[PDB]
């Protein structure tokens, strides 16, 4: 019995999300995760969706100036909650997401949550600050007929469940 | 250290 069991039974089971993880608000790094897939399938790699140790990317600005940036993925989650913007976007598992929206103290059936949403090609993610100094990360994949709104409700339901514990 | 999962 672990966080995996809990994430799987309470959230992955909804079929509304392609993956879900929990990160500490201390560093924004995912410490537990689950993903849709046929474990095992020798070859599913849930962690590649949720984690990548620091890496440099090359960036070119509109002046054609090329620089190199070190991405710390955890910091890109924290910056959105801490500052209300993402200077470099939100990066998770080596994938860049566009920061689309944040709501603070969004009310969901008697419980209030800070919720951020980010988008990528045919999918996206939600970040929800949840009890016990944690951040929930939920992924959705529009190729799977999951959607932005339904995945958010799934995440919110799970968060409420946590709050209720 | 991660927290313990909630009871089922
Ligand atoms: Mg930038």
């Amino acid at each position: 019995y672990s966080w995996d069991s809990y994430l799987n039974d309470r959230l992955l089971a909804t079929n509304q999300v392609s993956g879900a993880g929990l990160a500490s608000e201390e560093d924004g790094v995912v410490y537990a995760c689950v993903a849709q897939g046929e474990e095992s399938d020798p070859n599913f790699d849930k962690w590649s969706l949720f984690y990548k140790e620091d890496y440099d990317i090359e960036v070119e600005d509109e002046n054609g100036t090329k620089t190199t940036k070190t991405i710390n993925e955890g910091q890109t989650i924290l910056v959105v909650f801490n500052e209300g913007y993402a200077p470099d976007g939100v990066w998770l598992g080596g994938t860049k997401y566009q920061f689309i929206n944040i709501e603070r103290d969004l009310e969901f059936e008697g419980y209030n949550f800070d919720v951020a949403t980010c988008a990528k090609l045919k999918g996206g993610l939600h970040l929800v600050k949840v009890p016990g100094g944690n951040i929930l990360v939920v992924l959705y994949d529009e190729e799977k007929e999951q959607d932005r709104g339904n995945s958010k409700i799934a995440a919110l339901t799970f968060a409420k469940e946590l709050a209720e514990s | 250290p991660p927290p313990p999962p909630p009871p089922p």
